[PDB]
Parts: structure tokens; C-alpha cells; sequence
RNA sequence: CGGGCCCCGAACGGCGGCCCGACAAUAAAAACAAAUGGAGUAAGAAUGAUCAGAA
């Protein structure tokens, strides 16, 4: 077995208090990808974060509010490591990565890009940074999984009434245009789409009450791996849980298993 | 003979240098310009010079009208 | 192979064509060969014939 | 050349209905029209012309007997 | 050339040794081989499916047999 | 072709090679024979695999 | 092998002995350098020989640019 | 001499600044600083790799830190 | 002088399975058996002379914690 | 030791020099030398990057000094 | 400068004929018998007498052990 | 220093065209300005500095007696 | 904009040029660097300030005897370094290459042996040529590119030389000048930038001392831009003023978008 | 030992001469965390002024 799980907490207080921490632990995984954890890493450092059975790696972002990234593993990683170098990747430890034996996997959280026109002019810049900085992770051999919520829909099938959300940010088509390069030209594929090419699943949809009801969901969420993993893809799954996070958990397999 | 269909199309637009997205037949898609082509082997020059055999090219989809 | 081909192509019958890969492809047959099929939707969207598994065209001939 | 060519003509002449399926595993269904060194013709409802180098097996509904 | 296969198959048939013809798409095809030509073999399944040799990937057979 | 040399100079020393198939499962064990169309794999059932599907073939020995 | 446009290609990929990263069907990668060639195989030397064969070759990306 | 490298290695280690060495060969680490020495330098990290002197080309820190 | 005598000391007293990288990028394995202010020898299956000016770091497969 | 080394080096510091730094491997780094000693230099970059000398292969500043 | 495991290990590997393989630090394996060392030198005895510099040399791997004094 | 001072000297003495090799197999054009234990001083456009322990080697372009 | 000029101009003897008014026209005439070919002068008098150009670095490798060769060049900014070495007796004892560095692109002057002079100047032109194939199968290895200001003396092809019939005699277009060049052009890779932008004839580069040739424009495009196939999609425009001439080859500059630095 | 080269038979075989198997040398890459699941997955053109299809 190798489970991953994606759950863009969009803060892990909020996620205490919905009960996302029961949830992980009842969920039998072997790596946890939380995202925005919204707070310092010493925060991360309460004991209630830490599940039981799993180890605890987390980097904040300058300004706690900003953003933060987490992991939790089953297994002592080989190693960590954290940004990329970028203003705009280390500023706000917006990338934090793990090394185990043949695969590495890493947390991606971009900036939602939707709040304003400077966040869509920062989510540009780090987007041409990050595809810059995987032309530099070509031939590098070692295997990868960058799980990650890009804020960003590749195709139609990832969200529907496509025709009012073209202009609205998220599916522009610079956007679109980049992870299409970052996806068919470098090889990189996705386990879900490969596993099953089914529409109507999306992740992130709005809290409002009249969008959950007509299913206004916007995928967000990748299991952006390497093409040496693309044929270990077991089965993806998104539940639909009861408003546990903005960014439904998305949990997939793999045949392939890992080790120290 | 073999390519009396095959050829003319590539050489039009190898000359026109019109951009070209190639599908494989895994499915992985691979946009970029067409430099060169042969009997089995066609050159797509993008980031990177890549090498595509034409026996594990699906479908070519040229982005405008040839 | 060549007869049942040219007359599609001719008759100007809406084929679509199932890939290998399973994608379901839409669209005219503009010119075929030995090796290479012209499928003409809105662009000359070129098919090979190793990667063609199904032909099915939208009334018989 | 000894065993395809004769199966497939017997095949066409008792109008055994076959079930073939593709290398991906896709499953058809159809009667054998007519055959061809490279292809064939699948008549089920429409007839559609698949390639033989797709055919991952031929299934016959019924049991066949050679000649 | 092709002077391997020819009596490899021809003994897996005479023997009718259980074989468990593994296609590319990892799908499992336990039979006997019935017989076997250029481009094709025939199982020995209770339909007797006729096999493509370019589909076809391995050719395992349960007990080991001697060459 | 080189494919000769590799495979007979293979089965000579009887080298533990891991063979790839174009599906991607991963074999393993010596070579017994070869020619052209088939590979006589020496694992302990002796698997026969065609030409027309492989992928690439290793040694997990220098 | 009418043009081959492959053969030149190959010439100069295994003369400068270039990092290549031929990628395959299945979805796999294999790193080294061409160290020859036929009609239907390719010997990559990375520590030890790889047989990769030409059919379930997807794309050759060499990492270094090769003026031609 | 060495009468820059101890202070600033002492800082290094002092204040805990997770510093990124990068080996001669091209390889890149992370982890704060253990402890240090002549020819050999400890590392904080998930492991506590020893890494010698000699074979260290550049000790970047995430975040620049005073002298 | 101060941090190395010991760590590798504690090392080969606990005779820890470590696996030392050396700078041209090679990985190796086996137990500490020997240590020099030049060389280090390293057992595995047969016993294999390490030079000190080789190394790129020394990895212990189980944490460790100075005297 | 070093009478050619110190007299340099101090020259670059003082004119504060954007000098670019090529390592054995061929990387070549940048920014100005802020401080040194005898194994060590720093570069005044945004990084406040500190590279050894003993893997410092050549420093080549971006224009022409006076010998002091 | 008055070490204790080099001289005797590289004497035991000369006088008791073990062929001996060598790795450089550029990764390439040379292959003979030990015919004499020194601090900065080690002459390896493969047909030819080819002088390895020591701080060329990577790993000394012997072809079978050797006991320790 | 035995026999490499005289012949670096040599060198600057007629300012004779030298060309430095690295260890990782580059070559530098140039003259020898000056030298001393551990570094060499070759003028060519800006005065670029190489440290002894990273040469290979130092191949005059004409020949040179000691 | 990024625009990048190359001016080449084989002089044959920068005097003549000079007093023809060459060097105040290239300091009038915009140009990042110009690759001035065949000095005929010694670096001594290309050292005197009437021949260095404001604004621009002058660096120049000439050959043992002046008249017989030399090559200099200009450079508005200071380069990265420049080189003046080729390892050929023919070459280094001739001062006939200099070659100078930038950021990823490399502008060489090349000046090869005319031949027309004597059957020797043939076999040294025949030496020359090898040597320098064999030095282009070894640089070929190298990742930067290249650019090669080179007045070769060689005729390409039909379009490049009038009555190719009558001057498959004359030294520049013979068989085996043919065969050397098209492989340069050919197998090694390496390409041109008139022939990228212009496939049209009527296009030389030198040309007798009679007038009637002049005239005629029975003239040889003895002078290219010989570019690495990379900068070849980069070549913006080219020409070939035939009136501002000031010696038998005439001023060939060269735009391109590449920007050095 | 086995790869690259030329030599020779009748797009197709192969044999001798050899060389190398550590690149007579990248003006330099803000950095390579270290070199068989298997009896088979295919939801709807905002509308030809009008389509008979054979031994």
C-alpha cells in the first residue's frame, strides 16, 4: 500500500475544532499533506496537532497569518527541507519537502491568486519561478509526488459552467496554458485523471450554502507526480465531507510502497 | 510511397514552422514546433530538443488551420 | 482495407475513430495512406494508422 | 497462414456472433462480415472496421470446429 | 530464426501443459494451447478463444516442462 | 544487431538480469536461450515471453 | 532509413557521449548515455548496460544541448 | 587565521539558523548547525550526518544572520 | 581534534551499520572497524580501505549522541 | 605566505567590486566580497552567501583594478 | 606522519599477493597487486607499473580479506 | 620553490601567451602577471585571480626555455 | 531594442581603408562590434590611437610579418576575454584567428589564406582548411555558441558566384573548396546568416581590381557570417552595400535580436 | 573480453586490418539529498427546404 492525503486546512485551528484531527487519525494513511497552516511552527509544536503514530514537520511563514505548510509521516523521512530558493517560496515557507528511500514527496500550496490583482501578479511570478525551478528537476533521478493545491483547473472536465468562470481567476488562461506545459511537455502526469477519467469531482468549493447545494466546485487540488510513478496509481477518491475543509480531503493509492 | 500523404503534410508544416501538439498514445501531451522529421523519428524543438518516434505518436493537433 | 477506406472518405460519412488509447475521435476523412489517416475537424488533425483501433462510422455504407 | 485464415472464413460462413476485445480490453460485439490480411468488419448495428494489430483474442459465443 | 518458439509451443501442446498466457494489459488466460500458427495461437478454453501472437506478451506454464 | 552479443554474453555467465516488460512488471532470473522472436527465460517456471513486447533488459550485477 | 535523420542524431548523441534521458511507453525514465546503437536496441551505460529497446522508446530528451 | 570562520560558524550554531551546505560535487543539505570543528563539521537536521571540512563548498543560511 | 576522536570512536565502539557516500558520489556500506588521522577502514563482506580525503559524509543508520 | 593573495583580495573589498566567483565544479556565483580570511570569504548578497577557498577556483571581477 | 594502520594493512596487501582493486576518485577501478608504497605514492603492479598518487586514490578494495595485526 | 618559481618567472619575464587548465578540464588564455605560493595572477581583459590547488597544468603556446 | 550589429570588413590592408575614410564611417556607423579582417598592419600600428575608435576596445593578433596577414577587432563594451590562439603553425605563425567571449555567444574573426596568389598559397589554403575542419569537429563538442566573422575565399554555391562556369578555375569556387565548404555548411551543423534571410543571387562579396568585373558584377561572396545553428533562427536582417566599397571585398553587416552582455 | 571505425561478399549478410574501452582538455550550467491483479471500464453538433443503396 502507499496512501497520500491533501487537506488544504486553510487553517489547522479551524480544522481542530471541525474535527480534522480525529478524522486523520482514524484514517489509516502513510503520509498526511496538510496545507495553510496559519500559524508558527511552535504552534505546530502542540502536542494536539500530533497524531499518534506519525511524525511531525512543519514550516511557517513569515507573517503566521500568511500561510505554513505541514506534514505528518508515518516513518522517519530521510530528510526535509524547505523552500526554493524564490522571495516568494521562502518568504512564506510556502514549500516544504521530505526525502525518503527512492521517492521524495513535497507540500505545494500556491497563493490562491483570487483575493486581488497583486495575488494574481505573485501567483504569475511563482508559477514561472516554480516551472523554471522543475526544468532544473529534469533528469534529477530521484522520484516525485508534489502534492499540492495549484488553484488552477486543467481542463473543462475539472469544473463545470466553465463559460462564467473563464474570466473569474482560477481557470485564465495563462494559468491553464502553464500547468498544460508543466504537465504534457515535461512528462509530468496525474493519478486521478489516469486512474479514472471521471468529471464532476472537484475539491474546493464555495463555504456558501447555495453553491454546496448546486455542487459549484473548483479542483484545486493535484497529485502532480513524476512520470517513474504515473503506472503505481491505485485509485483516487474525493470525498465529500461535511464542510471539514474549503479543499476536500483528496486521497489516493498507490502499488507502490515505500521505504526508509 | 509509404509517406506519399505523410510527407507533404509534415513538410508543409515543417516550412510554415506552424506549432504543432503532439498526443501520445500513452496520452501525455507535447506541444511545441516541428524541425525536422524522417521515415520513423520527427524533432520538436521547444525548451528542450526532443526526439518523438513516430510509432508512439497518436494524433498531431496544429494549432492554427494549414 | 483500401475499398472500405476510400469509400468513407468519398461518401463524406461522419466517422468517428477510437483510438488505441480509447480517445473517441470526431471528424471527416479528408485524405488516408498507408501510414496516415487526415481526420479534417476544424483542423487537419492528422491520425496514424498503427494507433487506430476502431472505425465507427454514423450510417453503414 | 495455415490456422487464422480458414478459422475466420469458418467463422464468416456459420455467422458465429464473436465477442472480440480490444488490446486495452474493450469489449465488442458483432458478426465477421469479412476479413482481410490487416483488418476486419464488425457488424453490430453499425458496422465499424476494426484493426487486427487492436485485437488482443477472438471469442466465439458458440463452439466452432475446424475443418 | 524462429527455430526456438516452433518446439518450445509444439511441446507445451503435445503435453497440453496448463499455460497462463499473461496479455500486455495484465490479464490472466489459463488454458492449453490447441494449437498454434504464424500470428496466432488457439487455446484450449471451453470456447476456445483464438489468440493474436502481437497482443500476446508471456507464456508461463504452470508445471515446468522439459525442452 | 547488439542485441546478441548482450543476450548470449548474458547467458554464458548467467548473470541475474531483471527484465521490464512494455507493461512495466518487473521479472527476473537467468537466460537460458534466445533467438529472434522468443526469449527462454531460466527462472523457476521458464516464462516465454515474444520480442514484440519488451522493454529493457538488465543486469543486477555489473 | 530511407532519410535517416535518426542515424545523425544518434551519431552525435553517442560521439560526445551526452546525459540522455530516453523516456518509454510505459512511463519510466532511464538516465546515462548512449553508448550504441542498432535497428532495434540502444545500450545506455549507466554502472551497468540497459537493452532498451527502440519500439518502447517515447522521446529522447537529451539534457545537454547538441548543436546540429 | 580561521579567525572569521569560528565566529561565524559559532553564530551559525548559537542562534540555530537552518543553514542550506552545498557539497563540492554539487549536492545541496539542509538542517541547522550541531557543532564544528577543524575538517569536520556536524549537522542538525532529521540525521546528523558528519560532513568534513574539505569537501564543504558554500554555507548558505535561510535567513541572513548578523556576524 | 575534539568533536571527530570522539564521534568516531562512539561509532566504531557501537559497530553501527553506516553508509559513507564519498565526494565522487559512490555509496558504500558496511561497519566501522578502523579510523586514522589519514584513512578509515570499512567492513563489508571483505574488508575496504576508505581514504579520509574521499569522503563526503559519513551517514549512521541510528541516531547517536556525543560523549 | 599569501603576499600576493591579501593585497588583492583587500583591494576588491575596498572598491567593493561586483566580482563573480567560478567554483571547481563551473557554477559561477556573484556578489561583492564582503569579508575574508584565510579558508573562508563572504559575499555581500542578498544570500550573505559564505564560500571556502579551498573549492574557489578563479575570481574574476567585472572590471579592470589598480595593482595597490 | 607516524600513523599505525596504513603501513601495515599496505604491507600486508604487498607480501601476502592479493590482488588488489583500487578505486580512483574520479570512479574509475584499477586492478593489480601491490608493489610498494610510500606517503604519497603507491605503485601498483598490473603487468605494467603504474604510480597511483595517494590523494588520487578513493577506496583500496582487496579481492579477499586479510587478518589484522 | 624548485623548478616551478624559475619556470613561472620565465614566463612572466617575456610575457610569453600561457594557457592555464583547471582541474575540471577548462582551459584560460592569457600572460602570467605575477605569482606567488598559492595563487597566479593571468591578465587577460580584467585581472582575473586562480588559485594554485585548482591548476592542472601551465602549457606555454610557443616554446620556452628555463 | 535588443538589437545586436556585426560588422565585417576584410580591408585588405587598413590603411587603404583608412584613407578611403573606413574608420570614420564604422565610428559614424552604429555597430556593437565590427570584425574587421586582413590589417596588413602589426598590433604596434594598430596601437596608434588613429585606428582606435571611441567608445570601442580594440584588440588585434597580428601575424610575424604584418603585410602577410592580421586581424583585429572592435568591441564597444569590454568583453568577457578575448583569445588570440589556434594551435595551427598556419594559423598562429599567421595571426589569422582572434577570437573574443560574451554571454553565451562568442564573435570569432577569421581571415583564411586567399590562394589566389600562388599554388603554394593553395596547398597552405588546402592545410588550413583541413586543420580548421578538424578544429570545428572539436569545437563542435562545446555548448556555447558561436559566431565566426570569416572571409573564407570560397564560393558556396552557383547563386553565390557569377559565371560559375568560367571561374570553376579560378581558386574559390573549385571542387574541392566546394566540398570542404558545403560539409562546414553541411554535416557540421554550422549555418549562414545572408543565405538564412536572403535566397537571392546577385549577392557578393568581392570582386577583381578591373572595373569591368565591378560593372559586370562578376564578383564571389568570398566573405560569410558563419553562425551556430543555434543564433540561426535569431538572424533578423543582412546586406551587402556594393557602392560604400573601400577594397575588393565590400562591408557585409549583419542585425540580429540577440542581445550580448 | 566488446564497443566504435575502415576492409569484403550477394535493402540483405558478415570477415580481416586496426584504435580505444580514463575525451591533448566545455571561458566555466546560484548548486543530480547522495548512481504479472488477472478472463477484459468505450451519456446528448440551437435543427441537409427534404438521402430508396443490389452476388
Amino acid at each position: 500500500a502507499m496512501r497520500i492525503i491533501s487537506v488544504n486546512v486553510n487553517g489547522i485551528q479551524a480544522a481542530a475544532e471541525r474535527g480534522l484531527l480525529s478524522w486523520l487519525q482514524a484514517q489509516n494513511a502513510d503520509v498526511i499533506c496538510l496545507q495553510d497552516t496559519r500559524a508558527s511552527a511552535f504552534d505546530l509544536d502542540d502536542p494536539s496537532f500530533q497524531l499518534d503514530g506519525y511524525f511531525l514537520y512543519a514550516c511557517d511563514a513569515e507573517l503566521p497569518e500568511q500561510g505554513g505548510v505541514a506534514l505528518y509521516s508515518r516513518l522517519q523521512p530521510k530528510a526535509v527541507i524547505s523552500g526554493l530558493g524564490f522571495e516568494t517560496a521562502d518568504r512564506y515557507g510556502r514549500y516544504l519537502q521530505a526525502d525518503f528511500d527512492k521517492v521524495s514527496i513535497a507540500t505545494l500550496l500556491l497563493p490562491s491568486g483570487q483575493s486581488g490583482d497583486e495575488s494574481l501578479n505573485q501567483k504569475f511570478k511563482f508559477m514561472d519561478d516554480f516551472t523554471h525551478y522543475l526544468s532544473k528537476q529534469r533528469r534529477k533521478r530521484r522520484e516525485y509526488i508534489y502534492c499540492g493545491s495549484l488553484y488552477v483547473a486543467h481542463q473543462k472536465m475539472d469544473v463545470k459552467n466553465w463559460r462564467e468562470c473563464q474570466q473569474m481567476p482560477g481557470f485564465l488562461a495563462p494559468e491553464r496554458a502553464w500547468l498544460d506545459e508543466v504537465f504534457g511537455n515535461l512528462g509530468y502526469a496525474d493519478a486521478l485523471r489516469e486512474v479514472s477519467r471521471e468529471g464532476d469531482q472537484f475539491s474546493w468549493w464555495p463555504d456558501s450554502e447555495q453553491a454546496e447545494m448546486l455542487n459549484l466546485g473548483w479542483r484545486f487540488d493535484y497529485q502532480v507526480l513524476t512520470p517513474g510513478l504515473r503506472r503505481f496509481v491505485r485509485n483516487a477518491k474525493l470525498p465529500r465531507q461535511p464542510r471539514f475543509s474549503q479543499h476536500a480531503p483528496l486521497i489516493v493509492d498507490y502499488d507502490w510502497q515505500l521505504s526508509i | 510511397k509509404g509517406h506519399s500523404l505523410q510527407d507533404p503534410y509534415l513538410n508543409t508544416l515543417r516550412k510554415e514552422r506552424v506549432p504543432v501538439s503532439i498526443y501520445l498514445v500513452n496520452g501525455i501531451k507535447l506541444q511545441g514546433q516541428i524541425e525536422s522529421f524522417d521515415q520513423f523519428v520527427i524533432l520538436l524543438k521547444n525548451t528542450v530538443s526532443q526526439m518523438v518516434y513516430k510509432h508512439a505518436i497518436s494524433t498531431v493537433v496544429p494549432s492554427r488551420p494549414v
